[PDB]
């Protein structure tokens, strides 16, 4: 997808940010990671686990685009983006995913911390 | 020089901080330019650090420090002014003085300076002598009315 | 490279102070030396002349530095960016050279300033 | 009986003290209780010296008089009671077709108070609107009636008072500053001189409402020394003021006192800024400083300091008496108020315009304008004067707001209007206005140092046709960076001109680099002459007005320029009655 | 507290409040042009070499005369202020006189400073 196979950020500008999105288990499987999130103070919140299903990550990525994205300048800066929007066309939004999705849009800064095991 | 009464102008201004443009105002007034001679008897008895009068006096667009004649010539150099010519009135007040912008005529008469705009844009072309203003002006009036000055 | 339609202003300077070097013709106008002498010093031996192009650094008065409130420190010469303002020459003929240098302290009075010997 | 007269700035520049002092004379002669009032121009500074006469109910302006068109006057009118109908052009049931279509707001006491008496002014309507903010509103209704008549600033600026004004107000410290920046750099435009001679107590009951307003209890007047007759109306009225306990301490029994003091300046274009000013009024050399810090935070000697034009502090009290409610229907949505403008140039009914924004420059330069002097075609319409733009002759649509003008270019600045015809050369023009920021360049960053003496450099080069192929190429080069790396707010603006007189007079450029002709054929060296030998006979009229004889022929037959001898002085062509002087 | 840091250039950097972004980036070897600038005394905004690019700035703002803040995004590489320090240089070289090798080097093929060992 973007190139290189590795993180686009640093764990220095975990302190910085004001939304920590958290996917799989980082607590039990790296743990340090999450002694510098809890004592970084900022506003962590992690993946439901009643979300295991992609679909759910479709009607994440429907709700994002509903909040309004510049389309534009990921017209310009990406390739398929126009079947993606198409293959979302009738994805319904249900009351969690728009929460969740309120809080991702609405920070400037947000991280996204992925465990991958 | 006329320093003695030169001193009551810093004598009355003194103490009040940020003074060193109406000391400079009172001084032109008084002698029609700013002498080396009164610049120095500023910067002495008030302090006011010489070197910053002298870059005062020297910025701030308007301050003479050469002497002037007794009629003073300000031509109005504004954007009304030249659309209607005042270039061809300029030429004619050097052609028939002999004398270019920032100058004095020999026998101390008349000092041609140029100014940003004297304000009556609606009887442009406008020059001024002493205070008294000639609008709606061309070569043959301006030369008719230094002939009648002189 | 130079143009020859545009004008650089060419300057018949004559400052001869024994220590002091003042080149107009090299100066990019960055104000350090008169804020030195004005802030630090306080002497304010020069200051700024005129507006525009017209801007030029000079002594009180259009006055040779040696007629002037100067102390010959140096430092409008320390803060100088170009070669518009230069000390004189210590050694019997100086030239530019990468010099080698040394820290010392001063040896003249108790203030103790440090020093780099080139 | 009542006499008025208009006796001001441009009243000098017209018979001026001749019609006052022989009407004195005559009323000293004749005996007669009749109030002679001098009072400041209406705004029609054509047509002047302005002469108002009251018989009964009804006002006549019958002017241009002369001290001997005074005199008769007098003698068949003051006293006979017959008008001269060859002279009237505006009366009582005929008034000023200009001033129909002007909504006065600004200018509602000039030509009508004495400007010297308070007791005029408080006769119009004036200082009421004082007592009322004293005595029935508080400094934050102030600032909210502000808000809903929709002000955030006049003279050039933007940025919304209530992030500056009413921030100036909370701005910690226990001593506030008012500066009104009464100096007028601008070529072409006085508005402030004007208002100044001709209503200063406006000015002075506006100073001293938004002093109560923002909690400052001393402000500051920047007025340049060219500015006399204004200093000493100004300082007439602060003694009126004085006495009658409207200024100073405890006025109408308030606790608020506001005291007032006059500092006049060098007169330099850049002590204005904001920053500039700041240092000049603390004595040293106006020289912009840095951005942040703002003067919200440090301002005077280091403490928070309001600075607004006149126009500003004249527009808070008319707003403070009836109601900002009733402002909001004037005009465009997104900008309320009044403009305040002065035309000139190639004009036929030229002098100081209010008006509304919203209104078309159509109807501004025709309808209240009259046209075009001498029935020429329009060409161009220039705003802000030196730091402003060109508007060109296929955009007279556009109407007058902040929007609108800052869309094409342009900059509102003081809001001066200059009407130029087709005998006006654009290059030319664009060279004047950039020597006038040449000349007042304080000379501080290196962008508005040499860049702006290059591109004029450039510009004088190309109006005398020594132009090279891609001079419009290093133009645009200068401009864009002079533009974006100026420090102060001058070398910002400085490019405005070329700027917009290259994409709306580009093809003038190429004529006077490529064809090098001047279009408008006003653009000494560009030119040549020639003689029609079939509409001329011979008469020898301009060879006898050209000094250096450079035309040679006979009588009764057609003459011939030598073109080597001839300097293209332009005298060759206005006398000639048959035209047949072809220029090209 | 906290470990004010700042992202500079794509660099994060650890940094003390109240000094200015200039002083900041020299601390951690990122060099950016400056004529008018001295540490000891207060900014002048004269030359306008050390323009950065700023995130949530709509101008260049210059990193003389701004302090740093905790978690602001620099550029000092990008094309708009390599384009300002060209155009600044450029006008600067409009208006010096000076030679800044003496003839005699400059006709040497081999660039020998004859001047120095002279
Ligand atoms: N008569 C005129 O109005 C006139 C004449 C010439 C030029 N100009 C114009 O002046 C304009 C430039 O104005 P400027 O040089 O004053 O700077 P600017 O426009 O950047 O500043 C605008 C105003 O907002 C204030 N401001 C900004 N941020 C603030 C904050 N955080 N707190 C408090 N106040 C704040 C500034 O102090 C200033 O008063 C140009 O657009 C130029 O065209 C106007
Ligand atoms: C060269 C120049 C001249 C200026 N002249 C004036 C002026 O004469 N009157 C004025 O009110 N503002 C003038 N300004 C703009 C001031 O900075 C502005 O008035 C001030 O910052 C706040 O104005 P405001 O009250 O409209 O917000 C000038 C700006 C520049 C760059
Ligand atoms: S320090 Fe040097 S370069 Fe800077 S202004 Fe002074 S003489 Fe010129
Ligand atoms: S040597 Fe010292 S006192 Fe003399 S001009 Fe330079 S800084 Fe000022
Ligand atoms: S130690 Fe004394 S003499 Fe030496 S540099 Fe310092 S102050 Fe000057
Ligand atoms: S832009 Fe021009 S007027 Fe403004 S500070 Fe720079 S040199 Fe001075
Ligand atoms: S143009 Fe003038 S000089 Fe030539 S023939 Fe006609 S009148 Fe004579
Ligand atoms: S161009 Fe003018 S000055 Fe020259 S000869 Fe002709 S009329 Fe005389
Ligand atoms: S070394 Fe520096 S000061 Fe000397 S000539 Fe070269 S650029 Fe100018
Ligand atoms: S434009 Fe000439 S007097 Fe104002
Ligand atoms: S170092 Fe010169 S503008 Fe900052
Ligand atoms: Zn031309």
């Amino acid at each position: 997808v973007l190139g290189y196979d590795a993180s686009t950020n640093s764990f220095a500008e975990l302190d910085n940010s004001d939304f920590v999105l958290t996917l799989g288990k980082v607590k039990e499987n790296h743990p340090v990671l999450d002694f510098k999130i809890r004592l970084s103070g900022v506003c962590s919140v992690a993946w439901p686990q009643s979300l295991a299903n992609t679909a759910d990550m479709k009607v994440f990525l429907k709700a994002l685009l509903n909040l309004g994205v510049d389309e534009n300048k990921v017209a310009e800066k990406t390739e398929g983006f126009a079947e993606l929007k198409a293959s979302l066309a009738d994805v319904k939004v249900s009351e969690e995913i728009q929460a969740l999705a309120q809080k991702y849009a609405k920070a400037a800064k947000p991280l996204i911390v992925i465990d991958e095991d | 020089i006329d320093l003695t009464l030169l001193e009551p102008v810093f004598k009355e201004y003194a103490g009040k901080a940020g003074s060193i443009i109406g000391i400079l105002q009172k001084t032109q007034e008084i002698y029609g330019y700013l002498p080396l001679a009164a610049l120095q008897a500023i910067a002495d008895n008030t302090d006011n650090k010489r070197a910053k009068i002298y870059g005062i006096a020297t910025f701030y667009s308007q301050f003479r420090l050469n002497p002037v004649g007794k009629y003073v010539i300000l031509q109005c150099q504004g954007t009304a002014c030249h659309v209607l010519g005042s270039k061809a009135i300029g030429s004619a007040i050097c052609d028939e003085l002999g004398i270019t912008p920032g100058q004095t005529t020999a026998d101390g008469l008349f000092t041609l300076e140029d100014v940003a705009c004297l304000g009556c844009c609606s009887l442009a072309p406008v020059i001024m002598i002493n205070g008294e203003a000639y609008g709606k002006l061309t070569p043959t009036s301006v030369r008719k009315i230094l002939q009648d000055i002189a | 490279e130079k143009d020859s339609q545009v004008e650089c202003h060419k300057t018949t300077e004559f400052d001869n102070h024994p220590f002091i070097e003042r080149n107009p013709d090299k100066c990019v106008l960055c104000g350090l030396c008169v804020r030195v002498c004005d802030e630090v010093v306080g002497a304010t031996a020069i200051g700024l002349v005129g507006r525009g192009f017209d801007s030029v650094i000079m002594p009180e008065f259009k006055l040779p530095l040696s007629e002037t409130a100067c102390i010959s420190c140096g430092q409008c010469v320390d803060v100088c960016p170009t070669g518009a303002c230069m000390e004189k020459q210590v050694s019997y003929k100086q030239i530019p050279a990468n010099m080698d240098s040394m820290a010392s302290v001063c040896g003249y009075c108790g203030v103790g300033c440090n020093v780099n010997i080139e | 009986m009542k006499v008025r007269v208009g006796l001001g700035s441009c009243g000098i520049a017209a018979g001026g003290r001749k019609v006052m002092d022989r009407l004195a004379q005559e009323i000293k002669n004749h005996g007669k209780e009749i109030e002679l009032l001098p009072t400041g121009c209406i705004g029609m500074c054509f047509y002047e010296p302005i002469v108002d006469v009251f018989d009964g109910d009804k006002v006549y302006s019958y002017a241009n008089v002369t001290a001997d068109m005074a005199t008769e006057i007098f003698n068949s009118h003051i006293i006979g009671g017959q008008p001269l109908t060859q002279y009237i052009v505006s009366t009582t049931e005929k008034p000023y077709t200009i001033l129909a279509k002007q909504v006065r707001i600004a200018l509602r006491n000039c030509g009508v108070i004495d400007p010297e008496n308070v007791d005029e002014y408080k006769a119009n309507d004036g200082y009421k609107a004082l007592s009322k903010a004293l005595k029935e509103m508080t400094p934050e209704e102030v600032i909210e009636e502000i808000k809903v008549a929709g002000l955030r600033g006049r003279g050039g600026a933007g940025f919304p008072t209530w992030f500056k004004w009413n921030a100036a107000r909370q701005s910690k410290g226990e001593i506030k500053y008012v500066v009104c920046n009464a100096d007028e750099g601008d070529p072409g435009a006085f508005m402030d001189r004007s208002v100044l001679e001709g209503d200063p107590h406006a000015l002075l009951e506006g100073m001293a409402i938004c002093g109560y307003a923002i909690g400052a209890n001393e402000g500051h007047i920047y007025c340049r020394a060219e500015y006399p007759l204004a200093i000493k109306r100004l300082e007439i009225a602060i003694a009126d003021a004085k006495q009658r306990n409207l200024l100073g301490k405890n006025i109408m029994g308030t606790n608020f006192s506001f005291d007032m003091k006059i500092k006049k300046g060098a007169g330099a274009f850049v002590c204005g800024e904001e920053t500039a000013l700041i240092a000049s009024l603390e004595g040293e050399r106006g020289m912009p400083r840095l951005k942040p810090p703002f003067p919200a935070q440090s301002g005077f000697w280091g403490k928070p300091t309001n600075i607004n034009n006149v126009e500003t502090f004249a527009n808070v009290p008319w707003i403070m008496y009836n109601g900002g409610s009733a402002y909001a229907a004037y005009g465009t949505e997104k900008s309320k108020g009044t403009k305040v403008f002065a035309l000139a140039g190639k004009i036929k009914n030229g002098g100081l315009v209010e008006v509304p924004m919203g209104m078309s420059l159509r109807e501004v330069i025709y309808d209240i304008g009259g046209g075009i002097l001498n029935d020429r075609e329009f060409k161009a319409v220039q705003m802000g004067g030196p730091s402003g733009g060109c508007i060109p002759k296929q955009l007279l649509d556009t109407p007058v707001d902040y929007d609108s003008i800052n869309k094409t270019g342009a900059i509102m600045g003081s809001g001066g209007m200059i009407v130029m015809d087709e005998t006006t050369c654009m290059v030319d023009m664009a060279r004047f206005f950039l020597d006038f920021t040449v000349k007042e360049s304080c000379g501080k960053c290196i962008y508005c140092r040499i860049g702006t003496k290059r591109m004029l450099e450039i510009l004088e080069r190309i109006t005398t046709g020594e132009g090279r192929e891609g001079d419009i190429e290093e133009l645009e080069e200068l401009s864009i960076s002079i533009k974006d790396g100026s420090l102060c707010g001058l070398g910002q603006t400085a490019p405005n001109p070329v700027l917009t007189t290259i994409r709306y007079f580009r093809d003038e450029y190429e004529a006077h680099i490529r064809d090098k002709k001047c279009p408008a054929k006003s653009c000494k060296p560009l030119l040549t002459y020639t003689i029609n030998q079939d509409n001329c006979k011979g008469c020898t009229l301009c060879a006898q007005k050209c000094p250096v004889q450079a035309i040679t022929g006979e009588k009764k037959k057609p003459h011939v320029i030598d073109q080597a001898l001839c300097t293209k002085c332009g005298n060759c062509a206005s006398v000639c009655r048959l035209d047949a002087v072809c220029i090209e | 507290m906290s470990k004010i840091s700042i992202n500079i250039n794509g660099r994060e950097l650890v940094v003390s409040a109240g000094q200015t972004i200039l002083q900041a980036a020299a601390e951690h070897g990122i060099e950016i042009p400056h004529l008018c600038h001295d540490e000891r005394i207060q900014p002048y905004g004269a030359c306008g070499l050390c323009v950065v690019e700023v995130e949530g700035s709509p101008k260049l703002v210059r990193s003389c005369a701004t302090s740093v803040q905790n978690g602001q995004v620099i550029r000092t590489d990008t094309s708009r202020t390599v384009v300002a320090r060209k155009t600044a240089l450029q006008l600067l070289a409009s208006d010096h006189r000076g030679d800044c090798r003496p003839p005699c080097m400059l006709a040497c093929p081999a660039q020998t400073d004859c001047q120095g060992y002279v």
